[PDB]
C-alpha cells in the first residue's frame, strides 16, 4: 500500500537547477494551520537579534567524554607497513574497485586467516618441524610408525625457498619506513618460536622445547646470516 | 530485546517499554523491605505521578519485573528542586552535572536473577533515550553500601549530610560512557566505505542501482573544500556516514520559504529589504548578503541505537569544517519519518502557495553550545529581552509584564506571575511568561485532563498556565527540557494553554486569547467533554458546583505535564488529505487531532468554505437548515481543528490519480499521499419537469422527466442552501430585498428542510398567506416524519398560518417557456387538474445528490461509480491508496445490500471507525495490520451509532428524531405487525407536549420521536438511545401503571443524570466485564447461567427473569457490581452532586 | 447460475447468523442493564434524600 | 498488441527526480576516459 523508507538524503538544494518544477510557487493560496503561524516570523524573534557567542573553544571545553576508540587502539606498529603488495593500478576504470579498497580487503582476509589451523589441516604440528637431538634413550625403530624413519634433523632453512616471497628483505625494511622518518619502525610479524626463551636460544634443538606461534615486532635483517631480528611484543 | 540467563541456567528474553499503569500493580508487588531501606515510605503512585520518566522491562511471557523511576532532583532531601548544582559541585567541582545533563534515580526492583541483567538493560535504555544524560546519581544514607547489584554499575563519590540533621548520605555515580559510548569522529577514508556499504544496501538499492556498487567509495574520494565526508567509528570500524556540501541554491529557498526569522541564512547587507513598503503574502524578503548556510546531503547510521545520540555529535564536527558557515539545511522528502538526526532541526515553514517535493529543516551552529541555562527575572534581562522581542507582535506587552514582575513580585491583580529567561554563553535568548491557574475545576469539567493526570494526587496549588513563550527556535529542540525546568522552578506539575476561537469577537481578539508562539508543538490536545443539562432550579444547593456550571468564552485546551516532557512524540510527515465535511467529514479530523501518540504535520482539509462553523450566526439562521444535532458552534470551537488542520477554500474540481494530485479550479494543485473522500450528499437543482401543466400529459410521463438533471441557466431568485454560508448569503439578500415584506414564495420538496425553512420565514415575519409549499409524492411512501399525529399537528399549524399546501403535485415550469431568470409565475401538475402559483422566490429541497461537478471529477478519475461511489466494507476504492465513506458511498452488488449504506448510520461512528482503520496505516505503536480477509468481504458489519435528525417546525415547535439504522418502513405497518416492539408514548403533538419511544421485544429502546415547544435536553435524551427499560427505572411499568405523568419532567430526577454521564457507559462496560469474570470454582458466570436459561439449555416453570434475578441476588456478584458502582460514584462525584457512597458519610 | 446461488447462500447464511447472534446477545444486555440500573437508581435517590 | 497511445501518457507520467547529489555526478564524469581525452585535446 504505502511505505515510509528511503535513502534519507537531501537534493533540491542543488545549485544546478531551479528547473524541473518550473513554478514551485504554484499551489492554491494557503490558509495555514495555527501552529506554523505561531512558529512564523511575527511570533518568533530573528536570528540577527540573537547573540553570536564568542568561541569555538567554549564548545570544546563544554565537551565531556572520552571517545570510543582513540586510545586502546594505540600501538607502535606502522600502519602503511600493514599493506600487502598488489598490482592494481592507481586509477581503476569506473565500476572497478579503486586500488585502496583491494588493499583493505586483502589484509582483512589475511588477518581473518589463522596459519595454525591451515598448517594443522595440512597435517603438521609446527612443533614437529624443529630439529631435535636424537633420544638415544629410545631411538625410534621403523616399527614405531612415525612418518619418517627419524624426525627432523636437516635445518628447514636449507629448503626454505624464496620462490613465494613478494618482497626482498631490503624491501621489507624499506616498507618499514613510514615516509618522512629518518629511521624505520619495526614491521608487524608472526613467527614460530619456543616458549622457554632463554633455553630457546641456549638449545634450540632441545627435546622438550615447545615451539609456538606468536606476534612480534621485526627489528632488522642480515644478508650476512640471512636471518631477521624479531622480538615478542609487549 | 536481550537474552539473560539466570544462575540456574534458565534463559529469558526481555524488552523495555514505557510504563503503563497496569504495570504498577505488578511492580508494587515486587517491592521489598530491603528496597524500603533504599526508598521506604515510597508509595509508587505519588512518585510516578510526579515522575519525569517511568521505565519498565518485561519478558516475552509478559512476566513484568524490572522498573525504575527517575527525576530531575535527588531523593532524601539532600538538595532541592530550588537548587542543587552548587552543592553537588561542592562534592566534585569537575562533574558538569546540571539539569541540562542530569537525572537522579528514585526506585528500582526486579527478581534478582533476571534483576541484575535488567538493571543494566534499563540503564542502557535510559542513556539511549536521553543523550545529554551523561550521568546517573545514586544516593543512600551512609550506613548502607550499595551491594552487588548496584555496585555492578555505580561508583562512590563524596558524601552529602542531611540538609537538616547530623544524618549523612553517601553519593554514588554511574557513567554514560561505561554503559553507552559516545562516537569517535574522523574524516573518511576509503577503507571506511566497505563497512558502510552493507548498511546503505540494507536501507536502499536505488542509489547503487544508479551509481554502481562503489559509489560510496568514489564519493569518499571526491571530497574537497566544497564537499567533506565524515564517519563515526566504534570497535575500530565505521557505522555511520554523513555528507555535506557548501552549495545552496539561494533563489530557490528565498522563493519557497519565509526566512523572516532566518535572515541569517544570508549575511547581513545594508539594504535589508526584509519587509514590504494580501500582497504581504505575495511579498518575498529580498536578501542581498551571501550564503552562510551549508547542507547535509547524505546520511545513514546504525548497535543501531548507537545512532541516537551519536547523530547529534556529528553536527559538532561538521561545523568545524566550515569556518564560514553557521546554518545547516536538510531537505526531507515526503513520507520519510523524522529519524533522530532531523528531529533536532527546526521544520521550516513553506510559503502561502509553496508546494515543494520536500519539507525543509534547519539547525544552527549555536545549537552545539551547552551553556543554555534558565534564570528567573532580574533587571539586566530588560536590555537583553528588549533586543530580543523587537519583532514580537505583543513585544510591548511581554516587556511590560517582565518589567512589572521585576518591580511587583505579582501580576497587577496580585496573583502569581512568573517570568523566565534562557541564558547562553552569558547571553540571553529565551523568554517565558506564565500564570498560576485556579479555574482548574472548570478545566476538569470541560476537558479530559484526567487522561494525563491522576488529579487527586496533585493539588490546587500545583498548576501553571502559559500566556507568552518565545525563543530562538534553535533552542526549541532543547525547549522540551525548558518546560521541565520551568515546571521544576515554579514548583508546578502542569502547564496549560487555551486556544481561543480565531473568529474571536466580531472584531476583538478578547484578552482571554493568548499570543501563542512555538509552544503548541509540545503540548497535547485534550478531548472535549459533554456537560449534562442540569435542572438547577430542581437542585438549589445540589447543583454542580457553580464554577463548573458557568459558561465561559469557549475555547480549546492544550497541555503538558512533567511525565510527558520527555516523549519525542514522533511527527508524521505524510501528506494525508481529507475532502469535504458535509454531514460527516469532521469526525475523521477529530480522531487525528485527538491522539497524542502522534503529531500530524502535512494534514490538509479541502472544502467549499474550509472549516465548518465559521460564522457568529444568530439562531434564526440555524432555523433554516434541519440539523443532525451532532455538532454546534461550541463543539467546533472546542475541536479547534484549525490549530493543526491546514485549510483550503472552495471544493475540488478534478481528481488525477497518476500524479496523486487534486485540483482546485484554476490549476491550483494539492498533492496527497492518502486521499479520503467525504463530500457528503448535497442538494442539486430542482430540474423543471420540462413537460408542462400547459401540456396536460399523464403524470408518469412527467415523472420520468423529473428524474433528469437540469442544464439550463440558474434563476437569480432560486435558492439552494447546503450550508450556513448559503443561508447567510440568502438572508442578507432577502433583507436587502422587498420580498420579505410582501412577496409570494415557494419552498419545494417534501423533506423536513422545507418545514424548517417555513418556520424560519415565519420567524423572519413573512405572512403565512405569503408562503406556498409543495411536496411531490415519493418513490417510497414513508413521510419525512413517520408520525402521522405530529405531521397532522404541523399541518394544522400551517393551516393557522395559512401556508399553501399541495400533495401529489410535480413541478411544471416556472415561467413556462418564457425566460426563467427571475422566476415570477409557476405551474404544477397533479393527478386531476392544472395548478398555477405566483412565486416571487423559490426554495429547493427536492433531492440531495452528489454534486454534478464532483461526480464528473470522480468519473474522470475512473474510480468505480454506480450512481453512488463504490467501496468495500473496509473503505478501499478500486485504488488501494484512495478510500471513501459517508452517504455518497455504496458497496459492491455482491454484498447484495444496495439498500444498506453509510447513509443509514450516524456520521460520527463512521468517521471514528474510518480513522481507526486509517490510523493502523500511520501508527507505529500498534502493529501494522494485514489487508482484510475475504471473509470480511462477505458482509457489512452492523454499526449501531444512532442517526439524529432534529428540527424547529412551523409555529415554533422543536422536533427531534433518532433511529436505529434501517431500511425505511411505515409506522403503521410496523405497529400493526405484532413481532416487533412495545412502544412508550406520552403526548399531544398540537399541545406541544410529545414523546414517542419504541422499545423492541428485546426490551431495549431503539427509537426516539419527540415534538416540542420546549428547549429539550437533546444531549441527555440521546443517551436514552439503546437503553433497556430497566435502565430507565423499569420504565415499562412506569408507562403501564399510570405512574408517569409525562416523560420530560420525569427525566429531571437525579438518578437519570448518571445515565446521561459519559463515563457511566464505560462503567457499564466494566460491570459487564466483572460479570465476565469467574468468581468461584463451581460456578459459571452470571452470563453463562443466563445463556443456559435463555437458550432452553435449562427449562423452567418460572419465567427466566425470576430464576436469573433470584440467582443473581443470591450470588456474590451483586456485591461486586454494587462496590464497583460505589467506587465510580467516588470518582464521578467530583462531577456529580447526587451519588451516595462512603464519602458522603 | 452457479454464482447466483453462491452469493444468495453466502448472504443468507451471514444475515441469518448475524440476526441469531445479535438476538442472543440482546438478552445478556438486558440482564446486565437490570443489575446496573436497580443499584444506580436506588443509591442516587438515596443520596438526595 | 494495440496499446500505443498509452505510451505517451506514461511518458509524461514518468517522474522528474534529479541526480540526488550533483558533486558525485560531476566527479564520475571527470573520471570518464573520453572526458580525460577531451582534456588532452584541450
Amino acid at each position: 500500500p504505502l511505505m515510509k523508507q528511503r535513502g534519507f538524503y537531501s537534493d533540491i538544494l542543488s545549485p544546478g537547477t531551479l528547473d524541473k518544477l518550473g513554478n514551485v510557487c504554484c499551489g492554491p493560496y494557503m490558509s495555514q494551520n495555527l501552529i506554523r503561524q505561531a512558529d512564523l516570523d511575527k511570533f518568533t524573534p530573528k536570528v540577527d537579534s540573537f547573540v553570536i557567542p564568542e568561541d569555538f573553544q567554549e564548545r570544546v571545553e563544554q565537551q565531556i567524554i572520552g571517545a570510543t576508540t582513540r586510545l586502546l587502539t594505540q600501538t607502535d606498529f606502522p600502519l602503511q607497513s600493514y599493506e600487502p603488495k598488489v598490482q592494481v593500478p592507481f586509477q581503476v576504470l569506473p565500476g572497478q574497485c579503486p586500488r585502496k579498497i583491494e588493499i583493505e580487503r586483502r589484509k582483512q582476509q589475511y588477518l581473518r586467516l589463522d596459519i595454525e589451523q591451515l598448517l594443522t589441516s595440512e597435517g603438521i604440528d609446527s612443533n614437529k618441524l624443529m630439529p631435535r637431538h636424537p633420544d638415544l634413550q629410545h631411538p625410534q625403530t621403523i616399527e614405531q610408525g612415525r612418518d619418517p624413519l627419524f624426525p627432523i634433523y636437516l635445518p628447514l632453512k636449507v629448503f626454505d625457498n624464496e620462490e613465494f616471497d613478494c618482497r626482498t628483505p631490503t624491501e621489507w625494511l624499506n616498507m618499514g619506513l613510514e615516509p618522512g622518518s629518518q629511521n624505520r619502525k619495526p614491521v608487524p610479524g608472526k613467527a614460530l618460536l619456543p616458549t622457554d626463551d632463554d633455553l630457546g636460544h641456549e638449545d634450540p634443538k632441545n627435546q622438550e622445547l615447545d615451539y609456538r606461534w606468536c606476534e612480534v615486532g621485526v627489528l632488522d635483517y642480515d644478508e650476512e646470516k640471512k636471518l631477521y631480528l624479531v622480538q615478542k611484543t609487549d | 530485546m536481550s537474552i539473560l540467563t539466570s544462575p540456574r541456567g534458565k534463559v529469558e528474553v526481555v524488552h523495555c517499554r514505557r510504563t503503563e499503569s497496569q504495570d504498577i500493580f505488578c511492580i508494587k508487588n515486587l517491592v521489598r523491605k530491603f528496597t524500603q531501606k533504599l526508598f521506604g515510605r515510597l508509595n509508587i503512585i505519588y512518585l510516578l505521578e510526579k515522575a519525569n520518566l517511568a521505565v519498565t522491562v518485561c519478558n516475552d511471557k509478559e512476566e513484568i519485573m524490572a522498573h525504575s523511576i527517575f527525576l530531575d532532583y535527588p531523593n532524601w532531601n539532600v538538595a532541592k528542586q530550588d537548587n542543587w548544582i552548587p552543592l553537588f559541585r561542592e562534592l566534585d567541582k569537575e562533574i558538569p552535572c546540571t539539569p541540562l545533563n542530569t537525572l537522579f534515580m528514585h526506585f528500582f526492583v526486579a527478581v534478582d536473577e533476571y534483576a541484575t541483567g535488567c538493571l543494566k538493560e534499563i540503564i542502557r535504555t535510559v542513556f539511549k533515550a536521553v543523550p545529554e544524560l551523561y550521568f546517573i546519581f545514586l544516593i543512600v544514607p551512609t550506613y548502607l553500601s550499595l551491594g552487588s547489584t548496584l555496585i555492578t554499575v555505580f561508583d562512590q563519590v563524596g558524601n552529602i549530610p542531611c540538609l537538616n540533621y547530623n544524618e549523612d548520605f553517601a553519593v554514588h555515580i554511574c557513567h554514560r560512557h561505561n554503559h553507552y559510548p559516545q562516537l569517535h569522529i574522523r574524516k573518511a577514508r576509503v577503507e571506511d566505505h566497505d563497512d558502510l556499504m552493507p548498511i546503505f544496501m540494507h536501507y536502499d538499492n536505488t542509489l547503487k542501482e544508479i551509481y554502481g556498487e562503489y559509489f560510496l567509495a568514489e564519493l569518499i574520494e571526491a571530497q574537497d573544500k566544497d564537499h567533506h565526508a565524515v564517519v563515526c567509528e566504534v570497535e575500530g570500524k565505521a557505522v555511520g556516514f554523513m555528507s555535506v556540501c557548501t552549495s545552496v541554491n539561494l533563489p530557490l529557498l528565498h522563493e519557497c520559504f519565509d526566512l523572516g526569522p532566518f535572515h541569517g541564512f544570508c549575511t547581513p547587507h545594508p539594504d535589508d529589504i526584509l519587509k514590504p513598503s494580501v500582497e504581504s503574502s505575495h511579498f518575498r524578503p529580498l536578501y542581498l548578503g551571501d550564503p552562510i548556510a551549508f547542507c547535509i546531503q547524505l546520511f545513514c547510521i546504525d548497535v543501531l541505537i548507537s545512532n541516537v545520540s551519536l547523530s547529534l555529535d556529528f553536527m559538532s564536527f561538521v561545523f568545524s569544517l566550515f569556518p564560514g558557515k553557521n546554518f545547516c539545511l536538510i531537505s526531507v522528502p515526503h513520507l520519510t519519518p523524522e529519524f533522530v538526526l532531523i528531529q533536532n532541526f527546526v521544520k521550516v515553514v513553506p510559503f502561502n502557495n509553496c508546494t515543494l517535493d520536500h519539507d525543509l529543516y534547519v539547525f544552527h551552529r549555536a545549537g552545539l553550545l551547552r551553556s543554555i541555562t534558565i534564570r528567573l527575572a532580574k533587571f539586566l534581562d530588560t536590555a537583553g529581552v528588549e533586543k530580543l522581542v523587537s519583532t514580537l507582535l505583543l513585544s510591548t506587552k511581554i516587556l511590560d509584564d517582565l518589567a512589572q514582575y521585576n518591580e511587583a513580585g505579582r501580576d497587577p491583580d496580585g496573583t502569581a506571575l512568573q517570568v523566565f529567561v534562557a541564558e547562553v554563553a552569558d547571553q540571553i535568548v529565551g523568554i517565558a511568561v506564565i500564570r498560576k491557574e485556579m479555574d482548574i475545576e472548570y478545566i476538569r469539567s470541560h476537558y479530559n485532563i484526567e487522561d494525563f493526570i491522576y488529579f487527586s494526587h496533585h493539588q490546587q496549588e500545583e498548576h501553571g498556565r502559559l500566556n507568552h513563550f518565545a525563543l530562538n527556535p534553535i533552542f526549541r529542540h532543547y525547549t522540551k527540557f525548558f518546560l521541565k525546568e520551568i515546571l521544576r522552578l515554579g514548583y508546578k506539575s502542569c502547564l496549560y494553554y487555551p486556544v481561543y476561537p480565531q473568529t474571536r469577537e466580531g472584531k476583538l481578539q478578547s484578552s482571554y486569547s493568548h499570543s501563542l508562539t512555538s509552544a503548541l508543538h509540545y503540548l497535547v490536545p485534550v478531548r472535549p467533554r459533554r456537560q449534562i443539562v442540569y435542572p438547577l432550579e430542581k437542585l438549589g444547593i445540589n447543583a454542580p458546583s457553580k464554577e463548573v456550571s458557568k459558561d465561559q468564552v469557549s475555547f480549546a485546551l492544550n497541555h503538558t505535564n512533567r511525565k510527558l516532557t520527555l516523549e519525542p512524540k514522533v511527527t508524521v510527515n505524510a501528506r494525508i488529505v481529507v475532502v469535504g465535511a458535509s454531514s460527516v467529514g469532521i469526525s475523521f479530523l477529530e480522531t487525528l487531532v485527538f491522539c497524542s501518540h502522534l503529531k500530524f504535520n502535512n494534514l490538509t482539509l479541502i472544502s467549499t468554505h474550509g472549516l465548518p462553523g465559521k460564522r457568529l450566526l444568530h439562531n434564526e439562521q440555524r432555523k433554516f437548515l434541519a440539523s443532525d444535532h451532532c455538532f454546534n458552534d461550541k463543539d467546533y470551537a472546542l475541536m479547534s481543528l484549525c490549530s493543526w488542520v491546514n485549510v483550503v477554500v472552495g471544493r475540488m474540481t478534478a481528481i488525477d490519480r497518476a500524479a496523486k494530485q487534486v485540483v482546485v479550479s484554476k490549476s491550483e494543485i494539492v498533492f496527497y499521499d492518502h486521499l479520503i473522500l467525504c463530500t457528503g450528499l448535497q442538494y442539486q437543482v430542482p430540474c423543471p419537469t420540462g413537460a408542462d401543466t400547459e401540456q396536460h400529459l399523464t403524470n408518469r410521463e412527467v415523472l420520468e422527466l423529473s428524474k433528469q438533471r437540469y442544464t439550463g441557466t440558474v434563476p437569480s431568485n432560486l435558492f439552494i442552501l447546503n450550508d450556513e454560508e448559503d443561508c447567510v448569503r440568502m438572508l442578507c439578500w432577502l433583507r436587502n430585498s422587498s420580498i420579505l415584506t410582501e412577496g409570494k414564495v415557494i419552498v419545494y420538496g417534501n423533506t423536513l428542510d422545507a418545514y424548517t425553512t417555513v418556520e424560519t420565514l415565519l420567524n423572519i415575519g413573512m405572512k403565512g398567506s405569503g408562503i406556498y409549499f409543495v411536496h411531490p409524492p415519493t418513490e417510497s411512501n414513508i413521510t419525512c416524519i413517520n408520525n402521522n399525529d405530529v405531521e397532522s399537528a404541523v399541518e394544522d399549524a400551517l393551516s393557522a398560518a395559512g401556508v399553501t399546501v399541495f400533495h401529489d403535485a410535480l413541478l411544471a415550469q416556472w415561467n413556462h417557456g418564457q425566460h426563467p431568470d427571475p422566476i415570477y409565475n409557476a405551474c404544477f401538475t397533479t393527478s386531476t387538474k392544472p395548478i398555477r402559483l405566483e412565486c416571487s422566490a423559490f426554495f429547493s429541497f427536492y433531492k440531495k445528490n452528489v454534486d454534478y461537478e464532483t461526480f464528473k471529477a470522480f468519473n474522470d478519475a475512473c474510480l468505480v461509480y454506480d450512481g453512488r461511489l463504490v467501496i468495500d466494507t473496509t473503505f478501499h476504492t478500486n485504488d488501494i491508496a484512495i478510500r471513501a465513506a459517508g452517504s455518497l458511498t455504496k458497496f459492491s452488488n455482491r454484498y447484495y445490500s444496495n439498500e444498506w449504506t453509510h447513509s443509514n448510520f450516524s456520521s460520527k461512528e463512521i468517521g471514528f471507525q474510518l480513522a481507526a482503520a486509517m490510523l493502523s496505516l500511520f501508527d507505529p505503536t500498534l502493529e501494522p495490520v494485514t489487508e482484510p480477509p475475504a471473509d470480511l468481504d462477505r458482509l457489512i458489519p452492523m454499526y449501531k451509532g444512532a442517526k439524529i435528525q432534529g428540527g424547529i417546525l412551523p409555529g415554533s415547535y422543536h422536533y427531534l428524531h433518532i433511529s436505529k439504522p434501517a431500511i425505511p418502513t411505515p409506522l403503521n405497518l410496523q405497529r400493526s405487525q405484532p413481532d416487533f416492539g412495545s412502544d412508550v408514548v406520552t403526548g399531544n403533538a398540537k399541545k406541544g407536549t410529545y414523546f414517542r419511544l419504541y422499545i423492541n421485544n428485546y426490551k431495549l429502546v431503539e427509537a426516539i420521536t419527540c415534538f416540542s415547544k420546549e428547549p429539550f435536553p437533546s444531549s441527555n435524551y440521546i443517551r436514552l438511545f439503546g437503553q433497556h427499560e430497566q435502565v430507565l427505572n423499569n420504565l415499562c411499568t412506569r408507562f403501564d401503571d399510570k405512574l408517569i405523568p409525562d416523560l420530560y419532567s420525569y427525566f429531571t430526577e437525579p438518578w437519570c443524570m448518571a445515565l446521561f454521564h459519559d463515563r457511566f457507559i464505560d462503567l457499564k462496560k466494566e460491570l459487564r466485564q466483572i460479570l465476565i469474570s469467574k468468581q468461584e470454582e463451581d460456578k459459571p458466570t452470571m452470563e453463562e447461567i443466563a445463556y443456559r436459561l435463555e437458550e432452553e439449555e435449562i427449562n423452567l416453570n418460572e419465567k427466566p427473569q425470576k430464576y436469573l434475578q433470584r440467582v443473581f441476588e443470591d450470588s456474590i456478584y451483586k456485591s461486586l457490581l454494587e462496590k464497583s458502582i460505589l467506587d465510580y460514584l467516588h470518582y464521578n462525584q467530583y462531577h456529580l452532586p447526587m451519588y451516595a457512597w462512603p464519602g458522603i458519610i | 447460475k452457479a454464482e447466483k446461488q453462491v452469493t444468495l447462500a453466502l448472504q443468507r447464511q451471514r444475515n441469518l447468523h448475524e440476526d441469531k447472534l445479535s438476538v442472543i446477545e440482546n438478552h445478556l444486555g438486558d440482564l446486565e442493564g437490570r443489575v446496573l440500573a436497580d443499584m444506580f437508581d436506588f443509591l442516587s435517590k438515596e443520596l438526595v434524600r | 498488441h494495440t496499446t500505443k497511445a498509452q505510451e505517451r501518457t506514461r511518458k509524461r507520467q514518468q517522474p522528474v527526480k534529479l541526480e540526488p547529489l550533483p558533486v558525485l555526478k560531476v566527479y564520475q564524469d571527470h573520471k570518464q576516459p573520453e572526458y580525460i581525452y577531451e582534456q588532452n585535446r584541450q
